[PDB]
């Protein structure tokens, strides 16, 4: 594995003096802090997005996501997504996003709650699930996400000790492809109920 | 040389004894294009095996 700074971000010194992520977009409500991103914050009706601002060439790839998902609720909304899409999702109804995009997307939906990988073509408005709750956990929550020989998998460390290496599977997908080229990205959204989305951490890595 | 360690240690935020460059992106407004030139040159001259991180002996040279 190979560390990609460019594709990757993480506290102490998260944003920049002038409230930017170095080499990331962030769009709608997501609010950038030294510690982590509030991609949608407990408020009702958000949405917000943060994305790489160039595309990796990565033909296998591994990212490490850490993030927190906080509310009052016993449940709550709407959730957060993790992308690989050709192009930057613009706005929409799809936790912050739009609903077409050429990639995939890695769905953690509390309104239950699931994670559902959803692939599409550019040309579309689900390839494997696993039930987690990834709400109001103890410890910050990390998936896992590698693409390699065609294979998606996704590990989740469910949050509920101190270990950040206690990943368990969720879901995998075989003989899938996805765009050579395409941008990494967080999005999330709320609705009446409202949840903080947080992500402390987005760490990338090429895979030889 | 001492102060030059305690430069290491001081950007090492994660404490694993190596450098990224996210990490080297705090020890330098700077355009991104800048610092991106910057980076890429320090991990080209000084990470050896192409991991993305440097540890001391590599920074220092
Ligand atoms: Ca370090
Ligand atoms: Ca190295
Ligand atoms: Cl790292």
């Amino acid at each position: 594995r190979r560390f990609e700074y460019k594709y990757s971000f993480k506290g102490p010194h998260l944003v920049q003096s002038d409230g930017t992520v170095p080499f990331w977009a962030h769009a709608g409500n997501a609010i950038p802090s030294s510690d982590q991103i509030r991609v949608a914050p407990s408020l009702k009706s958000q949405r917000g997005s943060v994305w790489t601002k160039t595309k990796a060439a990565f033909e296998n790839w591994e990212v490490e996501v850490t993030f927190r998902v906080t509310g009052r609720g016993r449940i709550g909304a709407d959730g957060l997504a993790i992308w690989y899409a050709e192009n930057q999702g613009l706005e929409g109804p799809v936790f912050g996003s739009a609903d077409l995009w050429n990639g995939v997307g890695i769905f953690f939906d509390s309104f239950n709650p699931a994670i559902v990988i959803i692939g599409n073509n550019g040309q579309i408005h689900a390839l494997a699930s696993c039930q987690r709750d990834f709400r109001n956990k103890p410890y910050p929550v990390r998936a896992k996400i590698t693409y390699y020989q065609n294979t998606l998998t996704v590990m989740i460390n469910n949050g509920f000790t101190p270990d950040k290496n206690d990943y368990e599977f969720c879901a995998k997908v075989e003989n899938m492809i996805i765009p050579a080229q395409g941008h990494f990205g967080i999005s999330a959204a709320t609705g009446g109920l409202a949840d903080d989305h947080d992500v402390l951490s987005f760490l990338t890595f090429q895979l030889t | 040389q001492e102060l030059q360690l305690h430069y290491f240690k001081m950007h090492d935020y994660d404490g694993n004894n190596l450098l990224d460059g996210l990490e080297l992106s705090t020890a330098i407004l700077m355009s991104e294009d800048e610092l991106i030139n910057i980076i890429d040159g320090v991990l080209r001259d000084d990470d050896k095996n192409n991991d993305g991180y440097i540890d001391y002996a590599e920074f220092a040279k």
